[PDB]
């Protein structure tokens, strides 16, 4: 703190692009450290002020320990032929796994091209899938020829059995079977136990994702007449890049990860198809103004794309894409696909007729590419890659494994010590009377603190027999030396999440919540019990510490429909974000604390559009007011509170 | 299959003499095997093996020949496929009768339920729907030149077809007269709407509709004129007003339906004319009129089943024209239009739908929907426990074959195998139809074929397949590039109301249904979790169609008040000048407030005041029926109420009992144990016999204690012959009606816990239906005067399917005070005398007996102590919050306490009784009797805890009394006996000192009075003589075994027989027990179980009750057969299904506390009879006794030692004293010290 403080150009290595390459001397020090000891100083100084480059300096720690070159054959394409002429056994079956929506056959068959080596490809369905591999693999067993066996992941038992058929295979020196499947846990382990694992992932980005959609399109159908309907292939296209690689920044870019696949492609080339073969009638040309562009934008909204779309406000963002680009306008060749690209630069769309000029200007992109073309602001590359950054920690923290004998509950023991002495022992209840069940917030926080309550118990009775554990006290249980392993690993147990939790959360900010919650619980409670019912509306409420917060927003409704006798279909929802300290609140008013506004600046209830990642919301007033059937004003904006 | 069916002889002669030839072989072969038995005998018959393989072979030739015989029937009518094998062998076997044909309608077509046929059955003139709605044949059916059975169907099929395109286009020909008038009689239209069924109806309303729109579109023509739009709009306004009028009268309900349906379907049209005319389309071919759906009829198509084509976007139909009956018409929400855009476009693509989201959101009705609309048959097929794959094959063939739709419910809750083979079949089926796609290719179809179930099967191109998805997930990855997913995450539910509301004559839909909608999320989320709480859309449609009866109801009401009196009545007028937040919150409470429960009622009572704001709802009076609840309940000494009262909710809860009798006619009782659910149908039985004069017939019936095969019967598995279960014996004599059963009311009560096996049966009987199938084969009908009724304690194994069915009255313990108890007790003890047997219970007068007097003067003297606050309330709360051996139910220890004062003035009887000169005068009676509350209330509490807790309640019962307890300091006022005089008696003068024998030094029958022994025998004898089943525990070696067995050999009438039970106990042990002590004789009254010892009182002793095993249910069958003995006085002889009567029969038993290993926690319906004693160890004093005894015995044959005897066993006891203090259980589960070491 010393130092930051003394540092006078600390700053602009605060917002450097890399900062990692020029980590500041702060560590004090009595011996000089190694070039590895700088490593691991400056590594430590990168997590704790830069995360975002976090990921990118380790690559620098390898670089310090074995060599620069040691992660240089990743960016390469795949050695097939050395791989598979030297480095397999011939009963050894090549397994080729992808993700979903992506193929990696082409390579094997270029790779037999290329060697000049005969192959039987066979793709399994049924059981015709199976009498034909089997012959096939027991003609190339002996024939030493190669065979190709795809999408193999349909028939796990088969698969079993296959596996158990080439152990006991005495096959010739030369025969080579792959195997190409997709990324599924329905295969057997001893497979990829007794295989030769590949992992064939397609190049993020933008520019890759239209090659591929463009390579997969035959030039027939796109050449056909009228001449305008390549173009509408090329925004398709670009449709299909504008939220795949939105795909990549979840929870920003979308809700959840969902299955935009290559159907989705296929039927949406299927309705443009049928839609303009029912306009031009088989014309040359027609004009743009002439394109059935609403029926374009709702049955790509709403039938083709929207039908994994669960939430409306991902069906808004659809929709609002759909609309902003599948448009007359975008006809024009003054149209922007992508407007305010890094700030300034802007992205236009080619003025072509006929698709290889298409293809021509997506092979003349722009190898920089930031997420201000997909809409995001170019932060939310700050956040992905922070967030791969927790993932790579908390994985190392699952490769401690236990091996250091010749430590671990050496730790654990002062680890649940003080996770015991952190969480207060006993959390008081709330006392049950008839006056506060005219008060529906005391039914709210009685409802809150038996949960609150029982996993207290829970934690600290299970903590407290884990230390008991670590003190030989105890035998070892299944539920206990489980328990003791995951506390090993840091990881949360399902036996230790009872309410409405974030998943994939360690169990240090487990345990920080909790120290959090109960702590607001108490707190709350010892206000209920001394200063009666009427306390319990000018307490100020965080919501993220109670189990249930839509249970606070029906109770504050209730409140107020029965304070001042309305029916609660007449009420509706104000919000007012106050910043002076103090603020006295209304009859309706009910003081929320601790919210977070991602992306944006609120002042004098009045939003701005910042490139910050989160801004602390002040004591928002949450208001109840009677629905006036007054037009919504276009500069009202519903954001969801998630 | 050669004999069942007498006519699949002449269908196959050939095969007919074969299997006669083969028959007689093998009836030959099988009278030589059965002259010797023996295996080496069998392996030594001349040529025996090569005979039987020319079977093999000659069986296997028939079964092949009937097989293709049946495959080729099957492949010639369609339909076929969708039958089992068995009924299809059935419908070709009776050709020649025809009604025993036509059950098996309703699995072939969709809505065509029977066959209206000719006098002679020759012709089949037309058909039938099940809700009575018919069709006339435009051209009858001559069955007579037809006589093939595949043949007449075809020609059912087909005319069918083509009496709904004529009758279709008459309809749509009609209604094109209502579709430009400005003016509308009603009587026309209702006419109209009464001549055709329900589809045509509202499929002419849209034909109509759309063909109006779309020649208003054309005469648009982009000039800007609105007006022939606002013309349609103002017509179907004209149409609407017209069909609200006509709703809000009286209405039969096939008409109701049908103006439910018009109304559902022309509130959208109205909708979507108005989006049409706010968008200012101007053209015919915009998109936001194709993407609305669209009908084009011609009536010069030849061809009947393209007469009218049903467009949407891209997409374009036929119109298949299958009978579909009266189905439930769906509100056209904008999720459903999505969805049917949706379908429409993967219908159009060649693809299947999946509709996925979570349960009750309307997936699979959707679907429905969608291929009822298109006139599609529609197959919902239940991926839940009813998942058949045997005949599912050759469903997918008949679907492929005829064209029809299938729907998979649920598709993420199959197993591994099911999805496996399901999944590969629709993906098989889905890739044939996906071929279709490019027709350009595809202009020869080639006759287009699949494969399946190693055959090849043609495909209709009108046949889909949908799969219905419960995420939380994704799609099997055989079908995952195969299917269109689409969210139904949220259904609207105001919409759905605002059409519910406005089809039932409600004139404020719209405020009314934004109130109801938020109603039932609140009621969801604020209330507490049950099982059986329903707040789903479901519900809500069930509550406002009960809404709109209720309004009827009030209508007419005011009608009929109306008429009577001299006024002008109007229906507009009586229902403009009228609440109707008052009728929507009636029939909510009248729904709702029966299943809920009682600290959840005020909270249900403010969320519907916070949603209805100043609106309350009043219980309506039956002042005649709580008249003769009065009558009736002062007659079997019951406290009354009307509301608010000591008793008030009671009454109610018996008043909505009512209410749900009326309503439905499957109910159950499902509060706690002792909450008045047992006698509250015998209260209002016995007050309806006497309102409406109609004899009230009961049968309770235990389902768990009798098995399923001789409750419902069960068929030999050889010698065919059918035998009646119990409850089949029921329904065959009410429905034979040979002594005038069915003029009377019969209500049967099935008292004990619910289970889903036996209700699987009963499920077939307790929906709508009506009908109990058997493995006989009997469909038996249950008569309207007959009610299934039900009794149990929760519904913790209790299925959906069930529950669903059946109206149910929660019966809490709130609704029970504890004053009614005491107003129950002491109204009994008044009244009845103690000593009449049987004889005067029929009976039920001062000068009766002077034992009923002084009783009387009994119960004068302990009232003061039986007030809401006085000593035996707060001793009850107080013990409460003590801790016993097993839960303190409440009902237990008052009962016991009942009788142990019982017991106390059946001594006071007794003195009398011993000293006739002068009686039990006043003072001493006051004295005996409230000094024996108080030993009764410190015995009936605290006899289930130990010596602390005994103190302990002695000290509080001591604190709150007036009537002083002895001096002694360090003695528990529970050693301290009540005389027959009016002072305290301790036990341990009363208790004697023998002497014991050498011979019989440890024997296991002799013991040594005590105490403890002499206390729990006086215990036991006060709880014997009113046959109390009495059960004591405790921890093992305390001695309660011998100590009742040698109390209840010391009593001289008492015969005992010892039992034992373990974990393998069924009921036949007790009925084998039975048969060899009792006997069955029959009286007029009924036959009776009795002993053959005449005059002694027969006791089973049961030595542990916790020893039978829980089943998977948490259900005894044993325990629940001693409990029904004990409440209703018998039970059920299953070979001749009549009930028996317990004459002289009595239960004791002993146990060990349910924290051991093998016990099991007693039934609290069983719980509450047996009054239970905690048997500790006997202390230090005891013990010295004891074994001062045992040893003054022991040292009898060495005499110079007798002045060490006593020293020794104080050294005896006192060293075991310290090994219970010292090797306690918690170090080893075997430091276990009793006096058995």
């Amino acid at each position: 703190i010393a130092k930051v403080q003394a540092d006078e150009q600390f700053g602009i290595w605060l917002d450097s692009s890399s900062p990692e390459q020029t980590v500041p001397y702060l560590w004090s020090e009595e011996t000089p450290a190694t070039p590895i000891g700088q490593a691991i100083h400056r590594l430590l100084l990168i997590q704790a002020f830069r995360p975002d480059r976090l990921l990118a300096m380790a690559h620098m720690f390898v670089s310090t320990n074995l060599g620069e070159s040691f992660m240089s054959i990743m960016e390469q394409p795949l050695d097939l032929t050395h791989i598979v002429g030297t480095e397999v056994k011939p009963n050894t079956p090549v397994l080729m796994c992808s993700v979903p929506g992506y193929d990696a056959s082409g390579h094997v068959e270029d790779l037999a091209a290329e060697q000049n080596t005969q192959i039987t490809s066979i793709a399994i369905g049924s059981a015709e899938g199976f009498n034909q591999a089997d012959k096939a693999i027991n003609t190339a067993v002996k024939s030493g020829r190669w065979v190709m066996l795809k999408n193999v992941h349909l028939a796990p038992g088969w698969l079993m059995q296959l596996e158990k058929k080439l152990h006991s295979l005495q096959p010739h020196a030369c025969f080579r079977l792959f195997l190409t499947m997709e990324i599924n846990p329905k295969v057997p382990v001893n497979l990829l136990r007794a295989g030769r694992i590949f992992v064939f992932e397609p190049p993020p980005g933008v520019k890759a994702n239209m090659l591929r959609t463009f390579s997969s399109i035959p030039v027939s159908r796109i050449c056909k007449s009228p001449n305008e309907r390549a173009r509408l292939y090329f925004l398709l296209a670009w449709f299909h890049a504008i939220i795949q690689e939105r795909l990549r920044y979840a929870p920003l870019g979308w809700s959840k990860k969902y299955e935009f696949g290559e159907s989705d492609l296929r039927s949406a080339c299927d309705t443009v198809d049928t839609w303009l073969d029912d306009t031009a009638k088989g014309r040359q040309n027609i004009s743009p103004d002439k394109i059935p562009w609403s029926a374009l934008k709702t049955l790509m909204a709403q039938s083709i794309y929207g039908g994994r779309v669960d939430n409306e406000f991902d069906q808004r963002l659809l929709n609002t894409f759909l609309e902003r680009l599948f448009t007359t306008r975008s006809f024009d060749s003054e149209f922007k696909l992508a407007c305010k690209v890094d700030g300034h630069k802007d992205i236009q769309m080619p003025d072509g007729i006929r698709r290889e000029e298409f293809v021509q200007w997506v092979e003349l992109l722009p190898d920089t590419q930031t997420p201000s073309w997909l809409g995001l602001p170019n932060n939310a590359e700050r956040v992905l890659l922070t967030t791969q950054g927790v993932d790579m920690i908390s994985k190392m923290l699952k490769m401690q494994m236990l091996e250091d004998e010749d430590a671990w509950m050496r730790t654990l023991h002062t680890t649940a010590s003080n996770w015991l002495h952190l969480i207060p022992q006993t959390l008081s209840h709330l006392k049950r009377t008839v006056e506060n069940i005219k008060d529906p917030l005391f039914r709210f926080f009685e409802r809150e603190v038996k949960m609150g309550a029982k996993l207290l118990q829970d934690v600290r009775q299970d903590l407290a027999d884990v230390v008991q554990v670590c003190e030989g006290k105890k035998k070892q249980t299944n539920y206990l030396r489980t328990l003791i392993n995951e506390l090993v690993k840091g990881i949360l147990p399902r036996s230790w999440s009872h309410y409405t939790v974030p998943a994939g959360m360690t169990v240090i900010q487990w345990v920080s919540d909790f120290s959090e919650r109960i702590k607001q619980l108490q707190n709350i409670s010892l206000a209920a019990a001394s200063g009666g019912a009427k306390e319990l509306k000018n307490i100020h409420v965080c919501l993220g510490g109670l189990f249930v917060p839509e249970a606070y927003i029906t109770a504050t409704r209730q409140y107020v429909a029965q304070a001042n006798s309305w029916s609660l279909e007449e009420l509706c929802l104000e919000v007012n974000v106050t910043t002076s300290q103090g603020a006295t609140l209304d009859a309706c008013s009910f003081g929320v604390t601790g919210l977070k506004l991602q992306g944006a600046t609120c002042n004098n209830n009045k939003l701005s559009l910042s490139n910050a990642i989160s801004t602390a919301l002040p004591l928002t007033q949450l208001r109840w007011v009677k629905q006036t059937n007054t037009e919504k004003k276009a500069s009202v904006v519903t954001l969801p509170v998630y | 299959i050669f004999t069942g069916s007498a006519d699949i002889k002449h269908l196959l002669p050939v095969e007919t003499q074969e299997f006669q030839s083969i028959s007689t072989e093998f009836l030959a072969l099988m009278k030589k095997v059965s002259k010797s038995p023996l295996v080496m005998d069998v392996l030594n018959i001349q040529g025996v093996q090569r005979s039987l393989e020319r079977l093999a072979d000659l069986l296997g030739e028939i079964q092949k020949a009937l097989g293709e015989y049946l495959e080729r029937e099957r492949s010639s009518f369609p339909r076929f496929y969708f039958v089992g094998d068995e009924d299809l062998l059935e419908i070709i076997g009776n050709s020649k009768n025809v009604a025993k044909l036509q059950k098996h309608f309703k699995k072939m077509f969709a809505g065509v339920s029977s066959i209206i046929l000719n006098e002679d059955n020759s012709v089949v003139l037309g058909i039938s729907s099940r809700e009575g709605e018919e069709v006339m044949f435009k051209t009858p059916v001559s069955i007579t030149e037809h006589p093939k059975i595949n043949e007449w169907l075809t020609l059912v099929e087909k005319e069918m077809r083509v009496t709904l395109a004529k009758l279709l286009a008459e309809s749509v020909t009609e209604v094109e007269i209502f579709g430009k008038a400005t003016s509308i009689d009603p009587n026309t239209y209702i006419t109209w709407i009464d001549k055709y069924q329900a589809q045509l109806v509202v499929l002419s309303a849209q034909i109509a509709w759309s063909e109006n729109v779309e020649t208003a579109l054309s005469s648009m023509g982009g000039g800007g004129d609105a007006a022939p739009l606002h013309s349609v709009l103002s017509n179907v306004e004209v149409t609407l007003n017209v069909l609200a009028d006509s709703v809000l009268m009286e209405q039969p309900p096939l008409r109701r339906r049908k103006l439910e349906h018009l109304i559902t379907e022309l509130v959208h049209q109205r909708d979507v004319t108005r989006s049409l005319i706010k968008s200012k389309i101007d053209n015919a071919k915009s998109f936001e009129w194709l993407s609305q759906m669209r009908f084009y009829f011609d009536p010069k198509q030849t061809d009947v089943l393209q007469q009218l084509s049903i467009q949407m976007a891209n997409a374009k139909f036929n119109y298949g024209f299958e009978y579909l009956g009266v189905q439930d018409k769906l509100v056209q929400t904008p999720l459903t239009d999505r969805c049917y855009l949706t379908m429409t476009q993967a219908l159009e693509a060649r693809l299947g739908g999946s509709p996925f989201g979570p349960a009750g959101t309307g997936k699979t009705e959707s679907v429905k929907a969608l291929g009822h609309q298109l006139g599609r048959f529609v197959l919902v097929f239940n991926c839940d426990e009813t998942f058949d794959f045997q005949a599912m094959g050759r469903i997918f063939v008949g679907l492929c074959q005829v064209g029809a739709w299938g729907c998979f419910d649920e598709f993420n809750r199959l197993e591994e195998r099911m999805l496996s083979a399901v999944s590969q079949q629709v993906q098989c089926i889905q890739e044939a139809l996906r071929e279709h796609s490019n027709p350009n290719y595809d202009k020869t179809s080639a006759p287009i074929t699949c494969e399946l179930l190693n055959k090849q099967v043609k495909v209709s191109p009108d046949m889909a397949i949908f799969i219905t998805m419960n995420p939380g997930s994704n799609l099997p990855d055989n079908l995952k590039k195969l299917f269109r997913s689409l969210a139904m995450t949220k259904p609207d539910r105001q919409l759905i109301a605002q059409v519910m509301l406005y089809s039932q004559g409600f004139r404020t839909a719209e405020v009314l249904a934004n109130k109801i909608v938020p109603f039932f999320k609140l009621c969801d989320e604020q209330l507490s979790s049950q099982s059986h709480y329903d707040f789903g859309l479901r519900a809500l449609k069930s509550v406002l169609v009960s809404a709109g009866n209720v309004k009827r109801e009030r209508i007419q009401k005011i009608k009929r008040e109306k008429e009577e009196r001299g006024e002008a009545v109007d229906e507009g007028e009586i229902a403009e000048n009228l609440p109707e937040q008052e009728i929507l919150i009636q029939s909510v409470c009248e729904t709702m407030v029966p299943k809920l429960v009682a600290e959840d009622i005020p909270l249900l009572f403010s969320l519907l005041s916070d949603v209805f704001p100043g609106v309350q709802y009043h219980r309506g009076e039956m002042t005649a029926l709580r008249e003769e609840l009065k009558k009736v309940c002062q007659e079997m000494y019951l406290t009354y109420g009307d509301g608010e009262e000591v008793g008030g909710m009671w009454v109610e809860k018996v008043l909505q009992l009512y209410q749900i009798t009326q309503i439905n006619h499957g109910l159950m009782m499902v509060g706690p144990s002792g909450s008045g659910k047992s006698m509250a149908w015998r209260v209002l039985l016995k007050a309806l016999e006497r309102l409406e004069g109609v004899e009230g017939v009961a049968h309770i019936i235990d389902p768990k204690a009798i098995s399923k095969d001789h409750l419902y019967g069960t068929l030999d598995p050889n010698t065919r012959e059918w035998t009646d279960g119990l409850f089949t014996h029921v329904l065959r004599k009410i429905i034979d009606s040979v002594r005038g059963e069915l003029q009377k009311r019969q209500w049967i009560v099935f008292d004990g816990d619910v289970d889903p096996e036996w209700v699987e049966n009963l499920n077939s009987v307790l929906d709508d239906n009506k009908l109990l199938t058997l493995p006989n084969g009997e469909r038996l009908s249950l008569p309207p005067n007959v009610r299934i009724m039900f009794e149990v304690q929760d519904l913790k194994y209790a299925t959906l399917a069930t529950v669903s069915r059946c109206g149910m009255v929660w019966f809490s313990e709130d609704v029970l005070s504890t004053d009614m108890i005491f107003n129950n007790f002491l109204a009994r003890l008044r009244s009845i005398p103690l000593d009449e047997g049987e004889d005067e219970a029929q009976r039920r007068e001062e000068a009766a007996s002077p034992m009923l007097q002084i009783q009387r003067d009994a119960a004068t003297i302990m009232q003061p102590y039986f007030t809401s606050n006085g000593l035996v309330t707060k001793a009850l709360e107080h013990a409460f919050q003590l801790e016993h051996i097993m839960d303190l139910t409440r009902l237990r220890c008052l009962g016991s306490l009942f009788s142990m004062l019982h017991q106390a003035c059946r001594n006071v009887a007794q003195y009398n009784a011993n000293h006739p000169d002068f009686p039990m005068q006043i003072e001493q009676l006051e004295r005996y009797i409230q000094r024996y509350l108080v030993y009764a209330i410190l015995w009936s509490l605290s006899g289930d805890s130990r010596l602390k807790m005994r103190a302990e309640l002695g000290e509080y019962i001591r604190r709150i009394t007036t009537v002083p307890l002895p001096t002694a300091p360090n003695i528990p006022i529970i050693d301290y006996e009540v005389s027959i005089s009016g002072e305290w008696s301790p036990w341990q003068a009363k208790v004697p000192q023998i002497e014991v024998e050498t011979h019989k030094v440890a024997a296991p029958d002799v013991v040594v009075p005590t105490l403890d022994t002499v206390r729990h025998e006086a215990l036991l004898y006060t709880w014997l003589a009113e046959h109390k089943p009495l059960v004591l525990c405790g921890p093992p070696g305390s001695g309660k075994t011998m100590t009742l067995f040698s109390a209840l050999r010391a009593l001289p009438d008492m015969e005992v027989v010892g039992l034992n039970f373990s974990s393998a106990t069924t009921p036949e042990l007790l009925l084998k027990t039975f048969d060899h002590y009792c006997e069955y004789r029959r009286t007029p009254n009924g036959v009776v179980l009795a002993p053959v010892q005449l005059g002694k009182w027969l006791v089973l002793f049961c030595d542990e009750i916790n020893l039978p095993d829980m089943d998977k249910y948490g259900t005894q069958r044993v325990i629940s057969f001693i409990r029904q003995m004990v409440e209703h006085g018998g039970f059920y002889r299953t070979s001749d299904q009549t009930w028996v009567k317990l004459e002289r029969i009595q239960f004791v038993g002993a146990c060990n506390p349910p924290t051991d290993p093998g016990r099991k926690p007693l039934s609290h319906r069983f719980l509450r009879h047996v009054p239970v004693v905690y048997v500790d160890y006997p202390g230090p004093a005891s013990l010295t006794q004891i074994y001062g005894t045992f040893n003054r015995a022991m040292l009898r044959l060495i005499p110079s030692l007798r002045t060490y005897a006593e020293p020794l066993t104080a050294a005896m006891v006192e060293f075991y004293t310290m090994s219970q203090e010292r090797f306690t259980q918690d170090t080893q589960p075997h430091y276990i010290y009793s006096p058995r070491e």
